[PDB]
């Protein structure tokens, strides 16, 4: 009735933009970016990434309401350090190691049985 | 204009898929129908349980 | 009415099995919990969405219409 | 290789039982996560129904072969309906098998998901055709005629995901835990007497090692090793699940680094 | 338009000014047949 469509979980809407980047207001060198059309499965493993970057201060992801998918993630990283390079390096970071741990989950496969 | 009006509508808040019609007279030899109409409910975020 | 044809909590296909599990019920002569185990059914929600089910489409079929 | 590591312990064409090794918990998760819902599998989506003098309702049925399990191999070179440049949708997009079933004998007419019968053009590609892990060779019990009673009807099957709807559900149930001894200390067991004698103890116990009571708590440690147990339901093999699980992540991450890339734009 | 019987499996065509009952038969109640016009379902 009122329910709304599924595809709309991952389908970016009518002028719906992916990445929303905005300057934070409160602390200086600060960023909150909008991700529209993921949940959990992103935002998890992203904030968990930039927290392995020793040069960033501040890395919290959220989720505003489970009806909408989409979640905000802020990111703080030190001075002389572009936060957007952070998430950039983080990102390549986690497409390196699941590369990695697909090579060795084929090569594993390959020496099995039944 | 020579006749009224005297049609059934559909419920204005439901909606569905016509199950099956019956057409029978009566004991008094009038002609009635009952019009079965079927819809698939899904549970939804208000619903009872 | 009719074998679920999967597990709602999981999503194991159990519409495939049904059959088979009534024949060990009766040919072989099992309990329903052996019988639920030879399937394939370890997990307490798919073995409940086989042994739960009643299947009323056989009393349906007795209309003729 | 250099990153994670794997180790099979169990397999089979059902099922996968391995350890991930030197792993972050969110990839872990995450991974779980793109295995239940985000991989792309082929399930009937369409039902075009002529007649139905069967019991079940119309959309019951429809329903019901939705569920169906269909043979999601070539998957990844089927496309989107909402992305072919077709009307409603074509053979490039979605794959078409008719079911036409009527009573015969005096006994009940079963259909099954065997009587399902591809009539689109799969023009080589390995797609469209309904699992069938029966004993017997039948496959999902559809339906039950009578007599006299007749199903026709015809099945338009398009690519989906199962975050849209469970039936594109590539996976069934996956086994998950990390820290078989609560050396973590994640989790405050309940108890009335004993902690230890009221809690069974898991499988995975026997891949790790116990505490020792004279060792204080372990406090820099985090969780590296992991033990899953993926499951199919027979539209795309294990091994595959898994992996496309790992290539979807990967390729969804990729698409944000490319979002990133687009945002230089003047 | 045609109908078709219920205790029987026959198929009426008699329009109006016709009604009940039935051909070859004797009972009165009768069900209207399924439309050509095909309808499709979201199989989910
Ligand atoms: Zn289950
Ligand atoms: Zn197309
Ligand atoms: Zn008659």
């Amino acid at each position: 009735m009122n329910a709304p469509d599924r595809f709309e979980l991952f389908l970016l809407g009518e002028g719906e933009s992916k990445l929303k980047i905005d300057p934070d207001t409160k602390a200086p060198n600060a960023v909150v970016i909008t991700f529209e059309k993921e949940d959990h499965t992103l935002g998890n493993l992203i904030r968990a990434e930039l927290l392995n970057d020793r040069k960033v201060l501040f890395a919290a992801y959220k989720v505003e309401h489970p009806f909408f998918a989409r979640f905000k993630l802020r990111i703080q990283t030190t001075e002389g350090y572009d936060p957007k390079d952070a998430l950039k390096n983080a990102c390549n970071s986690i497409i390196n190691k699941l590369g990695a741990l697909k090579t060795n989950f084929e090569t594993e496969w390959n020496l099995q049985t039944l | 204009h020579s006749k009224r009006d005297a049609s059934t509508p559909l419920r204005s808040t439901e909606n569905g898929i016509v199950d099956q019609v019956l057409v029978t007279t009566n004991q008094d030899g009038l002609k009635f129908v009952k019009v079965r109409v079927r819809t698939t409910k899904i549970p939804q975020i208000g619903d009872k349980f | 009415m009719i074998v679920p044809v999967r597990c709602f909590s999981c999503g194991k296909v159990v519409g495939d099995k049904w059959e088979s599990y009534l024949n060990l019920l009766q040919e072989d002569e099992l309990d329903e919990g052996t019988a639920l185990s030879r399937l394939g059914l370890k997990r307490y929600c798919c073995r409940r969405m086989i042994l739960t089910h009643v299947d009323l489409i056989e009393k349906f079929l007795r209309y003729n219409p | 290789e250099e990153g994670p590591q794997v180790k099979i312990r169990e397999a089979s064409k059902d099922n996968v039982d391995f350890i991930l090794s030197n792993v972050d918990l969110a990839m872990a998760n995450s991974l779980r996560r793109v295995m239940i819902a985000e991989i792309p599998t082929l399930a009937i989506d369409s039902v075009e129904v002529e007649t139905n003098t069967t019991v079940l309702a119309d959309e019951f049925i429809a329903h019901r072969l939705g569920l169906i399990p269909l043979q999601s191999m070539d998957i990844e070179q089927l496309e989107y309906s909402r992305d072919c440049f077709c009307e409603d949708h074509c053979d490039k997009c979605s794959v078409v098998l008719t079911l036409q079933a009527f009573g015969e004998s005096e006994s009940t007419t079963n259909v099954y998901s065997k009587d399902l019968v591809i009539v689109s053009n799969l023009m080589g590609r390995n797609i469209g055709h309904p699992i069938i892990q029966d004993k017997e060779g039948n496959g999902v019990l559809i339906c039950k005629l009578r007599k006299g009673q007749e199903l026709k009807l015809t099945c338009v099957a398009k690519k989906g995901i199962a975050k849209e709807h469970a039936k594109w559900g590539p996976a069934a149930a996956i086994e998950f835990e990390y820290d078989p001894w609560n050396k973590l200390k994640h989790t405050d067991y309940w108890y009335e007497q004993d902690s230890a004698k009221e809690w069974p103890q898991s499988k995975n116990c026997e891949y790790e090692d116990p505490p020792n009571e004279g060792d204080p708590f372990d406090y820099k440690a985090q969780a590296d090793t992991f033990y899953m147990n993926v499951e199919s339901v027979g539209s795309i093999p294990v091994d595959q699940v898994v992996v496309r699980g790992i290539d979807t992540l990967q390729k969804k991450v990729a698409s944000i680094l490319l979002a990133l890339t687009q945002m230089d734009q003047d | 338009l045609k109908y078709i019987c219920a205790e029987c499996s026959s198929k009426l065509s008699l329009s109006r000014t016709d009604a009940v009952r039935c051909k070859d038969c004797g009972h009165r109640i009768l069900l209207k047949a399924r439309t050509k016009r095909l309808v499709q379902f979201e199989a989910r």
